[PDB]
């Protein structure tokens, strides 16, 4: 739901919204270790539940449309900056 | 590839000189070196073989040639640095014997024939190899954005 | 379970002169033919094939013509020259398919453990790959219907087997082996950047046209499943790879230290004997 | 005596052990280039000799 | 070259040139207390016994060397001060012994700094006495003499050991040569022109 | 038993006294209870060998989340004391089966791996696991793309 960083999440939304306590969040991921969709490297000096790779969703057709700000972003930005490299690496065409 | 036209002893009435267009059998005449065939100048004169202007296939052999033989879809290489690790240990491990040549250039007045030039083979390896290391350093900020 | 095959362009040049047949025999546009070869492994080689006199009605597209005068006795010839080079599959041109193709596969799956259909290219202008394989698949659904048989995208390649360049690399008459770091890398930059991101534009054709007019394979079983793989790193502002920047100090660490010390060694390389042979050539000229 | 590669402390009195000596990237290349400087100095008399 | 040239101690018992061999023993010890490395120290004064017995009659010298192998510092002050009393009263030193003592001391201090990092001076004043403001001018000048790579604080009292070679100066010396060298023979490369 | 063998699910040890203790509360076969835990100077070696299972196996499962944990939290999570903890540190560090390096300077230590002992491998893993996936991308995106563009 938040795609961005702070993926080393504190347990606060975990202990709040997922109706769990502080002593069980480890079980909440160690059982999830037996699940294996997410394999976070959970901090234990700060109790921070870290986010690694996941099985994300099932369907967000509003983001099958609204994926343009990532897909076309990737397209014209890796392609445009591709042409910024090749526009810098221009007259070594030789 | 090789090809021959059997001339015969019936046609020795005329001389065995077609010649009408020349420099095609002049450049077929340019090798004229096969041991028993040079010997078999009697009874044999070869034929000229060009290769056809095959761009109806040389085009597609070209496009599958280079569309195929450089990373295919070319999102494959874009291994990188342990090769350099091994290559940097190459590219230090030859450097002490590469630098024995300035000792071998210390002949003071003159005592040496041809310099025994080992200047190259270690310039350009570092050159194109570390062009590959620096654009290889680019590929993070090229692939990502 | 097929990754790749070895493709000899010899009988592809027989697809070239049968591509010369179809331009002068008449109405038949597409070059369709039957692929010989031998399964050795997941990797395979194709050394021969043959191109079929084939017709295809535009109305009821599943009308095949694979004559068995043309099949059986020519398989007796092709068997008679070599017991090894038997059938492995078949081919046709066009990029996508043919409403008959699946049936044409099943005519020769009685002949082969895996009759492959490799859809071929007579006019290469492509952004992706050359001719590519399609193996026998039964993926069906999670539904429990009768068994699906449409032959799915099982990766292949153009492999090169043996010497054969007494002809080929004599017929190059243009090309140079680049010592990579000599522009070949930017050729790959144009082909993967451009030819990858126009395929990304095909993927916005997918993820825009399927939003627009796309039915049931809009989200069959791989779109969200590889929106995971899309969710490696798609993030919003700058994606914030904070590990990757002092990790990048560990990276550019290496490249700038090697370039620094090593290109100072290159300063000895160029500079020193450049001066020696320089001034020998200069003042020893007098 | 190099049986023990660490650092002690008194202010907090906290001993910490860690080591990474070898960098032949710095060592080998750097000292080889110092030798290269010596051989360039060996060439400077071919230089000063071809001058005068 | 003093200690290295005094390596044999075999063919020089007492010649007509040698009015005292024990003065020669002082002459090799007074420089093997500087130039000699610590494994070379145990290699000479411990692995070699041929000099040991003629300084076994000089047990304060031998004590100063084994203390030097130990780093106990009050007897460094004592017997080093005695060595300084001799150093006043012996020729061929008077233009030279200004360099001696403090270098001696930094020959002790560095391995002292190799002891550990965050040192206090009171732990040092155990071995120093009142080395509080003594080490002010002493250590502050030793930093100021381009030596004694450290940092020092008054009240939080940080002492620093560092100087990791693979850092900058090993990266520096080659262009230190190849700049004045580069402009030098480059300047020689233009006398051919004009 | 088999539940304890796969991630063990850090159970209460007195509930292990419930399951493995009420086998003597059996109105049937007690010959399992007698042969295994009816022993006394071998059976208590199996009770404390099962304490060796809680510290051994639970250190084996907690190995994923280290490079950052304190010491008292480790005692809290191993369901035992801090001196019992340090004894378990000692025998599992002479075990040295996984590269333990502990401390009490402030406590933040662990049974541990060799603590990321490498340079540039982070680039490979990070950018070459991730970017070699990223060069896998278009190679299968043509497969999905061409297979979904059959009919639309």
């Amino acid at each position: 739901t938040r795609p961005a960083n702070h993926r080393q999440l504190t347990f606060e939304e975990i202990a709040k919204s997922a109706k769990i306590t502080v002593n069980e969040v480890e079980l909440l991921v160690m059982k999830a270790l037996s699940v294996g969709l997410v394999k976070g490297s959970i901090d234990e000096v700060d109790k921070r539940v870290h986010m690694t790779w996941v099985q994300p969703r099932v369907l967000d057709l509003q983001q099958i449309k609204g994926m343009k700000d990532r897909l076309e972003f990737w397209c014209t930005d890796v392609k445009s900056m591709e042409m910024l490299v090749e526009h810098q690496a221009h007259d070594i065409l030789t | 590839i090789d090809a021959f036209r059997l001339i015969n002893a019936n046609m020795m009435v005329l001389g065995h000189e077609p010649r009408q267009t020349t420099s095609n059998l002049g450049h077929l005449n340019k090798p004229s070196i096969q041991a028993l065939i040079h010997g078999l100048n009697r009874h044999y004169y070869s034929i000229t073989i060009n290769y056809r202007k095959n761009e109806l296939e040389q085009k597609m052999l070209l496009n599958l040639h280079k569309k195929s033989w450089m990373e295919g879809l070319t999102l494959q290489d874009y291994v990188v640095k342990e090769m350099l690790e091994l290559a940097k240990n190459y590219n230090k491990a030859v450097e002490e014997e590469d630098k024995m040549t300035p000792e071998q250039l210390a002949i003071k007045n003159v005592g040496k024939q041809d310099p025994k030039r080992h200047l190259e083979e270690h310039v350009d390896v570092l050159m194109t190899s570390n062009i590959v290391q620096c654009l290889a350093a680019m590929l993070d900020t090229v692939v990502f954005k | 379970a097929v990754q790749k095959v070895v493709v000899h362009p010899l009988v592809l040049l027989s697809v070239v002169d049968h591509f010369n047949r179809i331009g002068k025999v008449g109405n038949q546009k597409r070059v369709v033919g039957v692929l010989l070869g031998s399964w050795q492994k997941k990797v395979l080689d194709v050394s021969n094939s043959f191109a079929v006199p084939f017709d295809e009605d535009d109305k009821d597209d599943s009308v095949w013509f694979l004559d068995h005068d043309y099949l059986e006795n020519m398989y007796g010839m092709f068997k008679k020259v070599n017991a090894r080079e038997r059938i492995v599959g078949w081919y046709h041109t066009g990029p996508k398919l043919h409403k008959n193709d699946i049936a044409i596969n099943e005519l020769m799956k009685r002949y082969c453990p895996n009759s492959v259909l490799v859809i071929i290219d007579v006019k290469p202008k492509d952004l992706g790959l050359p001719t590519e394989a399609y193996i026998s698949v039964e993926e069906v659904h999670d539904d429990g219907t009768p068994t699906s048989k449409t032959f799915e995208h099982v990766t292949s390649e153009i492999g090169a087997e043996e010497a054969e360049e007494v002809g080929v690399e004599h017929l190059l008459r243009d090309i140079k082996d680049t010592t990579v770091g000599t522009l070949s890398q930017r050729i790959t930059n144009q082909v993967h950047g451009l030819k990858g991101l126009n395929s990304k534009l095909l993927d916005i054709r997918s993820y825009l046209e399927k939003v627009a007019t796309g039915k049931l394979p809009i989200n069959h079983q791989i779109i969200y499943q590889l929106q995971d793989v899309f969710n490696l790193l798609p993030d919003v502002s700058l994606q914030e790879f904070v590990k990757a920047f002092y990790l990048k100090t560990n990276d550019q660490m290496v490249v700038v230290y090697l370039a620094s010390l090593i290109r100072s060694v290159v300063a000895l390389h160029n500079l020193i004997n450049n001066k020696i042979a320089n001034r020998d050539a200069e003042k020893k000229e007098g | 005596d190099k049986k023990f590669h660490g650092i002690l402390d008194q202010g907090e009195g906290v001993l910490i052990i860690f080591d990474e000596p070898p960098v032949d990237k710095t060592y080998e290349a750097a000292l080889e280039t110092i030798q290269n400087m010596s051989k360039v100095v060996d060439s400077l008399y071919n230089k000063a000799k071809k001058l005068t | 070259q003093a200690a290295e040239l005094f390596l044999d101690t075999v063919s020089t018992f007492t010649s007509y040139e040698l009015m005292d061999y024990k003065t020669f023993v002082t002459y090799t010890v007074y420089v093997s207390m500087i130039a000699l490395e610590r494994p070379d120290l145990r290699e000479k004064v411990i692995k070699g016994a041929e000099i040991l017995e003629v300084l076994h009659s000089l047990p304060a010298v031998r004590q100063y060397l084994f203390s030097l192998y130990e780093c106990r510092y009050s007897v460094f002050f004592q017997s080093l001060a005695v060595v300084e009393q001799e150093m006043k009263k012996d020729w061929l030193f008077a233009p030279h012994y200004r360099y001696y003592v403090r270098e001696m001391r930094i020959h002790a201090y560095s391995q002292l700094l190799e002891s550990y990092r965050s040192l206090t001076l009171g732990y040092m004043a155990e071995a120093f006495g009142v080395g509080v403001e003594f080490i002010d001018q002493e250590l502050s000048r030793f930093i100021a003499a381009g030596r004694l790579h450290c940092k020092i604080d008054k009240v939080n009292e940080i002492v620093e050991t560092n100087r990791p070679d693979s850092k900058n100066w090993q990266y520096q010396e080659t262009i230190k040569k190849g700049d004045l060298l580069l402009n030098r023979v480059q300047k020689l490369s233009r006398v051919i022109n004009m | 038993l088999l539940k304890l063998f796969t991630t063990m699910e850090l159970m209460r040890w007195s509930t292990l006294v419930e399951d493995y203790g009420m086998e003597l509360r059996k109105g049937s076969l007690e010959s399992p209870a007698t042969d295994v835990f009816g022993s006394t100077e071998e059976g208590e070696k199996r009770w404390k060998d099962l304490k060796n299972r809680v510290v051994e196996h639970n250190i084996r499962i907690m190995a994923k989340y280290y490079t950052r944990i304190t010491m008292k939290r480790m005692a809290q999570l191993l369901d035992l004391s801090v001196d019992e903890s340090e004894a378990f540190l000692s025998n599992l560090v002479v075990n040295k089966t996984i590269f333990a390096k502990v401390d009490r300077l402030a406590g933040i230590i662990n049974f541990q791996r060799p603590k990321d002992p490498n340079n540039l491998l982070n680039d490979w893993s990070q950018k070459l696991n991730s970017l070699m996936s990223l060069v896998n991308k278009t190679t299968h995106l043509i497969a999905k793309e061409e297979m979904i563009h059959n009919l639309q």
